[PDB]
């Protein structure tokens, strides 16, 4: 499946600079014109610039010209966004996208979340939530982590029906998130339930099985 | 810079209805050359990357359904969905493909209206791995209500607690237009053991008397 893939959340100290990256999967970069887009928390979409891998000419919003730079490595089919002299306003999810004729389809990457802050990265503690002594609902608690995001799924993608994930909340300048899953009661604990959590920015992953209490 | 302007900002429709939105360009997007109007519409669902819906004011890309339709030429464009569906809840953006910089309009949020429905509540005592760590969190989940306004109160042996309570809502469910909320309260491993009866109470138009869920620390 043709797809565009990107880099993996990062925390950078203010004043520093980061190199985000975007690779094609099962097609070749020279075949498209690659765009870069910023999206700020609760804000709307802002076009940053675009690249032509044939000639290497890039064109930007006069607004980002001094902070942004697109580069390409046609040999590893990868484009790059080098953001520099980072600030608070540079905290957002950055996407990369491109129209591809053959599929008559604009492929968008999953975004790369960049958080500009001097805080430290701290990985989550995850806790399995079994019920208290037809249908039975479970949950996971992901607590005391920074920066966002975390990826939480169940039975690694299988179990996805009637799963609810809650937007994270700050308090201590650490985030907390929980997700619940309702299943039919034959299922548990016949068939095991596992909560998978991944925190990219600290490169940690955790598997927690919800056993009965 | 062309200045793309979208409106309305949000729109409440009913599953089934048929909506229309506007995107006005501040200069012309029409190419004399080609006789293409360079306007594109993206749809961004909660927590997902934008998806392209229509290039050149009306071609629809591969897989986009045809409830979506884009007419207009020149400086006034509109998008329409007919018989909007649960899964059509999202922010719709329109962007300029005419001249550089390619600027995006500001969004049109599409929220859905529906039958009232009561929360389903569940509560979880702290957990052995956490107590050990010597911290205690009691979580209560209130899922699938509508409307979104709900009031959750926590009582420890009968008294209400507000300090140490984080609440949070999900966005309308893409499948049933409903909301979900989760309330979690953090106590010391001490405070935890000082008591035994924890209660999560939700209040919602749906009922006349509070829905209450409880547990006894020993059990």
């Amino acid at each position: 499946e043709v797809q565009l893939q990107q880099s993996g959340a990062e925390l950078v100290r203010p004043g520093a600079s980061v190199k985000l990256s975007c690779t094609t999967s099962g097609f070749n970069i020279k075949d498209i014109y690659i765009h870069w887009v910023k999206q700020r928390p609760e804000q709307g979409l802002e076009w940053i610039g675009r690249l032509d891998p044939a000639n290497g000419y890039t064109k930007y919003d006069p607004k980002f010209q001094g902070k942004a730079t697109i580069t390409v490595d046609t040999s590893s089919n990868t484009a790059y966004l080098h953001l520099s002299s980072l600030t608070s306003e540079d905290t957002a999810v950055y996407y990369c996208d491109g129209y591809y004729s053959y599929y008559d389809m604009d492929y968008w990457g999953p975004g790369t979340s960049v958080t500009v802050s001097s805080a430290k990265t701290t990985a989550p503690s995850v806790y399995p939530l079994a019920p208290v002594c037809s249908s039975v609902t479970l949950g996971c608690l992901v607590k005391g982590y920074f920066p966002e995001p975390v990826t939480l799924t169940w039975n690694s993608g299988s179990l996805s029906s009637g799963v609810h994930t809650f937007p994270a909340v700050l308090q201590s300048d650490l985030y907390t998130l929980s997700s619940s899953v309702t299943v039919t009661s034959s299922t548990w604990p016949s068939q095991s339930i596992t909560c998978n959590v991944a925190h990219p920015a600290s490169s940690t992953k955790v598997d927690k099985k919800i056993e009965p209490r | 810079d062309i200045v793309m302007t979208q409106s309305p900002s949000s729109l409440t429709v009913t599953t089934g209805e048929k909506v229309t939105m506007t995107c006005k360009s501040s200069q012309s997007l029409l190419n004399s050359r080609t006789q293409k109007n360079y306007l594109t519409w993206y749809q961004q669902k909660p927590g997902q990357s934008p998806k392209l819906l229509i290039y050149w004011a009306s071609t629809r890309e591969s897989g986009v359904p045809d409830r979506f339709t884009g007419s207009g030429s020149g400086t006034d464009f509109t998008l329409s969905i007919s018989g909007v569906q649960a899964e059509d809840l999202a922010v719709y953006y329109c962007q300029n493909n005419y001249n550089y910089p390619l600027t995006f309009g500001a969004g049109t949020k599409l929220e859905l209206k529906r039958a009232d429905a009561a929360p389903t509540v569940s509560i979880f005592p702290p957990s052995s791995e956490q107590l050990t760590s010597g911290g205690a969190s009691v979580v209560c989940f209130l899922n699938n209500f509508y409307p979104k306004d709900i009031n959750v109160k926590w009582k420890i042996d009968g008294s209400e607690r507000q300090n140490g309570v984080l609440n949070s809502w999900t966005d309308q469910d893409s499948k049933d237009s409903t909301y979900s909320m989760s309330s979690t309260l953090t106590l010391t491993k001490d405070e935890y053991e000082r008591h035994n009866s924890y209660t999560c109470e939700a209040t919602h138009k749906t009922s006349t008397s509070p829905i209450v869920k409880s547990f006894n620390r020993n059990e």
